[PDB]
RNA sequence: GACGGAGCCAGCGAGAAACUCCGUCGUGCUGGGGAUUCAACGAGGAAUUCCUAGUAAGCGCAAGUCAUCAGCUUGCGUUGAUUACGUCCCUGCCCUUUGUACACACCG
């Protein structure tokens, strides 16, 4: 305040149990809920079963039912992902 | 008769020889004097 | 905006001043100019020649715009060097590359870096232009990696840490373009070549071109300032300038 | 019903010509061509021959060059008297292309009764080609309202230029024959000439 | 900063590298480009909203940048400073271009024609000036020395009308509709002009 | 440094970057007692604001663009002995 | 689907009006096979929409009562 | 004293200083009339603002223009600024600022450059 | 007897031919009718335009 | 001289200069 | 355009021209060319280099301030344009193919 006042060409203020009622909101109205994205509450991750592959395209991928074509491109997939990283 | 300054120097053929070394050298052991992202 | 330009160059000659004392204190890192945008702002390159330049004037200085990954050439008629040096200044250019010549031969190389210096002219010999070579093709325009043999005195690492920041840094480790700048006897021999890493060693190639350039004025201040004060300058009827060595 | 705004007849100590203040009263292309019964024929090359704007001189001294099109709004006698300058010889001497332009203008209303401007508008809009080829062998494709009338001017000055290279021919004289020819639209004109036989050859390729 | 007002929460947040203070900003049409200018460094910084990286900084000012406004429909970028002078910039398209006009005195504030054909921009001598963006020339001018009132301080030791503290607006809009300007400063006045003629419509204490 | 701050701190710092002493280093004004004559007055201006009270303290961005206001009869006066008055600025 | 969606607004501006009309019988023809049209209906639906606003002033001068 | 102002107009280096007062409608440049200002082909250009704005608001003042530096371009065109701008200044410094507002409206309306410099500062067209 | 017709929209990444810009106009005799152009010279929008063959439609010149 | 000459304040005033 | 008159406008730096007005000449290697009296040269092949605004180009003036330069180098001013300022179609050179990116939207 003392630096502002002095350099400041116009007006400057000078700045400022029991419960306490909360002077400012950051509306009542809204819901916290409804302030959270989907991506917030939830986001599609890595496998919990060690024998599934899920990508983040919301699609889980049993290694049984994978034919051995499409293994190894993932396999080569994943190398990619790895390579940069 | 007194020379007051260098000759300039002839780029001659053992010359380029030693550069190229030289510049092989440090590609060989990849040191090379570059700027870095800071 | 004059009183600006005014005021920041008293500071920096004072902070010279300052840095100066330190580095003598300790003879009992990078510079100031380059120590704020070191690593952090890629350098912003412009490369012109003197007025009524000769074609080969003007394909010398297409050759060091190719040198230089981030360097545009800017065709020098009928400016003025302080018409030339603020119309740089305000596009944000951090250096201004100046070419002069004798029957379309080069003939020097002078640097000067913004916004407030240094100014560093060179002297050019045995100056080999890639136009004389037929058939040789285009460059390859990839940052590249920099070589710098035989910089031992102060001055030598200055002359170093000037010419390093011209470029990009950071070169992708597998570059295959290299540039090289080997001091011997303050004659600087400046060439680059594409290399190919194989089996056994390493085999480089030139492409062009090759050129020897000598420091011979080192001014604390932009080039349109003749009236700057002078860091370093090229002393030759001194009795031992035919043996001197100074980088 | 009439409106006076001046009580007092007007002298100054400086003595000023009768043309001076007839020209106050309206300005003319060298205080002797009028504007205002300039009118484009053609449609199209209407917003790029721009001739609203009275001028005096050529002389202007106007930036056009910033934007692409900038050289629309340009009042097209000092489009016509820059491109006559060329060749280099004649190179930074925009003020002998006035001189010039001056005496073909003139020339053309001693040889044409009809104001020698509205030659020039016809002559420009008759010698613009309409469509083209392209090289792929050729390929027929039209052309924009801009680069028919830059082709204008520069046809019409060549053809000016080439027939009284090596002729007894002055240059106000064959530019004045040209616009002449153009304005006609008789094949007599280089111009005309250029424009049929790059039409045609778009046709032939259509 | 970047807000949203339906869920109420920055989003993004944008800063320059040495920490620049920022007194004026602008919004691309799009949503996808901001520009924020600075009295310190006489340089427009630009940031992608998508990214929040700095696309780059827009030089060319000898003074501190003013005001800065997107053209609603052309996406076309003014800017103003205390450097006499108005500059417009293409800064979408494969090539980048400044287009500068000089104007007589220092400018305070800048206002866009919604159409986007026009810009206004009030100066230190207290003018409201028209210009066409398009090419570049001036198209009407406007005068606000006398209509402005301003009242003589207490502390004043001289008197208001050979006073000079504030005959000039520091604010400007266009009316939506495009033929009115609301101007205010630093003084008792807000001033209404009716642009196409250079008339006060009318002044409100 | 904090340090360097503790000591470099002074009076005399503070008092350096009044207005009043700085147009002095500028040159506008013989003396301290002259400037702040003239800014009671109303003549100098930093930046785009009229500045009337001595006690402001000019920071260093707008150390720059202090100076004499447009109207003022001391520019007028400025301009004339050197010949360079020209009307249309009205300075 | 194979067209990519960075090119798709600019290939759908490239049609011809002609050409276009031809796409609305397309669309029909999608419209009888239901099960197609469920299947991609999202995408159909937003090359539908911009091309009605890339010639809307084309389509209501076509005055072809079966159209 | 005599009601007068002084003005300048600046064209590359050539600059022309234009002093106006009171007077009965005498125009001299460089100590002759303007009708003699050379070259003649341009001459009218010099006319340009004599003219647009009317010779009768010149019959009240006495005028007189000094030229130096640059070229006969140059100097022309710094004659015609310099011979605006002080007729703008003179007007409002003399008399009513309505008539100065129609005057700049005039002015502007034909060619800005009569009152303000058009001067080409260098721009790196190619970023960088 | 050739036509008018009004530049309303230019065509963007038509790979056309270095020089040529694709363009589609619409006739000043009937604003409804539209045609797709192939031209060489710096267009823009709000152009006019005169045809002799109203018939071809532009095709991508390479 | 020179110096002096570059970096002159254009703003600074004097007294003695009114004559 | 050549020639004869007239008219005139700069900025660098301390051991003017181009140009404008009026006249003559006249498509003839001529009143162009100026080498050694009156030559070659009448616009330049295959090819090839560069170039976007005070820019290309013409014009003169000044100083040789430790490298280089001696009718050559740098600097100063004067005169001052056409075309394009859009494209990845060809060529060449690069970047991406874990949103990672804080909302919405879009993507997958």
């Amino acid at each position: 305040y003392k630096l502002d006042v002095l350099s400041s060409v116009h007006f400057v203020p000078k700045p400022a149990e029991t419960p306490t009622i909360s002077m400012e909101d950051a509306p009542l109205y809204m819901s916290n809920a409804s302030s959270l994205a989907p991506q917030e509450i939830y986001n599609v991750g890595k496998a919990e079963k060690d024998g599934e592959i899920r990508l983040k395209n919301g699609v889980a991928m049993s290694k049984e039912e994978l034919t051995r074509e499409d293994k190894n491109r993932l396999r080569r997939a994943l190398k990619r992902k790895r390579s940069k990283a | 008769f007194d020379r007051t300054a260098k000759p300039v120097p002839v780029i001659t053929s053992e010359v380029t020889e030693s550069l190229e070394d030289m510049i092989r050298r440090r590609i060989q052991d990849s040191n090379f004097d570059d700027l870095q992202r800071r | 905006m004059l009183r600006r330009q005014a005021r920041e160059r008293r500071e920096y000659l004072y902070r010279k001043a300052q840095e100066l004392q330190d580095s003598q204190l300790q003879q009992k890192q990078v510079d100031d100019e380059y120590a704020a945008t070191s690593g952090i702002m890629d350098p912003r390159i412009i490369v012109t020649t003197s007025r009524d330049p000769s074609t080969r004037l003007s394909q010398f200085a297409k050759e060091i715009k190719l040198l230089f990954p981030n360097a545009v050439r800017l065709n020098r008629g009928n400016y003025v060097m302080p018409n030339l040096v603020d119309a740089c200044k305000k596009s944000g250019t951090t250096d201004l590359v100046v070419l002069h010549e004798h029957r379309g031969v080069p003939t020097s190389l002078t640097i000067s870096h913004f916004p407030h210096g240094p100014t560093a002219q060179f002297s050019l010999h045995n100056v080999v232009m890639r136009h004389d070579i037929i058939n040789a093709g285009n460059q390859s325009e990839v940052n590249p990696h920099l070589i710098f043999d035989n910089f031992t005195t102060a001055l030598g690492k200055r002359v170093v840490c000037i010419l390093k920041h011209l470029f990009n840094a950071g070169p992708k480790k597998d570059s295959e373009r290299v540039i090289t700048f080997a001091n011997r006897g303050d004659f600087i021999s400046v060439r680059q070549h594409v290399y190919v890493r194989t089996r056994e060693g390493v085999e480089i190639a030139e492409v062009g071109p090759r050129f020897e350039m000598r420091l011979f004025e080192l001014r604390l201040g932009t080039l349109e300032n003749k009236d700057a004060d002078v860091e370093w300058q090229l002393r030759r009827f001194i009795r031992t300038a035919n043996k001197k060595d100074y980088l | 019903f009439e409106v006076v705004e001046e009580f007092t007849p007007v002298v100054l100590a400086t003595p000023i010509p009768e043309e001076v203040q007839q020209a106050q009263t309206e300005i003319k292309l060298f205080n002797k061509w009028s504007f205002e019964e300039v009118e484009v024929k053609d449609a199209s090359l209407v917003d790029y021959v721009q001739v609203r704007q009275p001028i005096f001189v050529a002389h202007t001294a106007g930036r056009y060059a910033n934007k692409r099109f900038r050289k629309a709004q340009c009042p097209i006698i000092e489009r016509l008297t820059n491109s006559l300058m060329m060749n280099g010889r004649n190179n930074g001497k925009k003020l002998k292309a006035v001189r010039i332009i001056k005496h073909t203008l003139d020339i053309i209303n001693v040889l044409t009764d009809q104001n020698p401007i509205q030659v020039v508008v016809d002559a420009i809009t008759n010698t613009g080609p309409r469509e083209d080829t392209t090289r792929v062998r050729r390929q027929a494709v039209d052309v924009s309202p801009l680069r028919r009338v830059n082709q204008a001017i520069a046809l019409l000055t060549i053809g000016a230029r080439e027939a009284a290279f090596r002729n007894i021919k002055t240059i106000a004289e064959t530019l004045a024959e040209e616009l002449i020819n153009a304005a006609k639209g008789s094949s007599t004109s280089y111009a005309i000439k250029k424009k049929d036989e790059l039409e045609r050859v778009a046709k032939s390729n259509r | 900063r970047a807000w949203d007002l339906i869920r109420y929460r920055n989003f993004r947040t944008f800063t320059g590298t040495e920490r620049i203070q920022f007194n004026c900003l602008a919004v691309d049409p799009s949503g996808e480009v901001v520009c924020a200018g600075s009295l310190d460094n006489f340089d427009i910084h630009v940031w992608s909203v998508q990214t929040g990286q700095l696309l780059d900084a827009l030089s060319g000012h000898e003074g501190p940048v003013s005001c800065l406004s997107f053209s609603q429909e052309n996406s076309v970028l003014a800017s103003a400073s205390w450097d006499k002078t108005i500059r417009i910039w293409s800064i979408f398209g494969r090539s980048q271009q400044v287009e500068p006009i000089e104007v007589y005195s220092d400018v305070l504030a800048l206002s866009m024609r919604p159409d986007g054909k026009e810009v206004a921009v009030s100066t230190l001598k207290g003018q409201i000036s028209i210009f066409n963006i398009e090419d570049a020339k001036q198209v009407g001018n406007i005068d606000c020395r006398k209509d402005i009132i301003s009242g003589r301080f207490n502390q004043d030791r001289f008197t208001a009308k050979n006073s000079e503290r504030s005959k000039f607006f520091t604010t400007i809009h266009y009316s939506f509709d495009g033929m009115a300007i609301v101007a205010g400063g630093n003084n008792n006045s807000i001033c209404l002009y009716d642009v196409p003629n250079e008339v006060l419509l009318k002044r409100f204490i | 440094k904090i340090s360097d701050l503790e000591n470099k701190v002074t009076v005399s710092a503070i008092c350096r970057r009044r207005l009043p002493v700085i147009m002095h280093r500028l040159k506008m004004a013989e003396t301290i007692q002259d400037a702040v004559k003239f800014i009671e007055q109303g003549h100098v201006r930093v930046g785009p604001n009229l500045i009337n009270d001595p006690a402001y303290l000019v920071t260093r961005n707008m150390e720059d663009y202090v100076t004499w206001v447009d109207n003022s009869k001391i520019k007028k006066t400025l301009l004339r002995y050197r010949n360079q008055i020209d009307d249309f600025d009205f300075s | 689907l194979r067209i990519r969606m960075s090119q798709l607004e600019d290939a759908l501006m490239v049609m011809p009006f002609s050409y276009v009309l031809k796409f609305l019988k397309f669309i029909d023809t999608v419209m009888q096979n239901k099960t197609l049209l469920h299947s991609h209906l999202p995408l159909i639906c937003k090359n539908l929409f911009f091309i009605i606003k890339f010639n809307h002033k084309e389509l209501v001068s076509q005055k072809n009562e079966e159209l | 004293a005599v009601p007068s102002v002084q003005t300048f107009g600046k064209k590359k280096s050539a600059t022309a200083v234009a002093h106006v007062k009171a007077g009965k409608g005498l125009i001299k440049v460089n100590g002759s009339p303007i009708t003699l200002v050379e070259p003649e082909i341009l001459r009218f250009k010099v006319y340009e603002p004599l003219l647009l704005v009317g010779l009768d608001k010149f019959s009240n003042i006495d005028i007189r223009v000094r030229v130096t530096g640059g070229g006969h371009v140059s100097q022309v065109y710094a004659i015609r600024q310099a011979i605006a701008k002080g007729l703008v200044a003179y007007h409002q410094k003399y008399v009513d600022e309505q008539s100065k507002n129609e005057l700049k409206k005039a002015f502007t309306s034909y060619d800005r450059t009569l009152l303000i410099a058009d001067s080409r500062r260098p721009e790196p067209k190619k970023f960088g | 007897p050739v036509t008018l017709a009004k530049v309303i929209k230019v065509l963007g990444r038509t790979g056309s031919r270095g020089g040529v810009t694709q363009v589609r106009v619409e006739f000043l005799e009937d604003t409804s009718r539209t045609i797709v152009r192939n031209v060489k010279g710096p267009v823009r929008e709000n152009d006019i335009l005169v045809l002799m063959e109203s018939e071809r439609e532009a095709r991508r010149l390479r | 001289l020179r110096e002096k000459a570059k970096e002159r304040n254009p703003d600074e005033y004097y007294h003695a200069m009114h004559s």
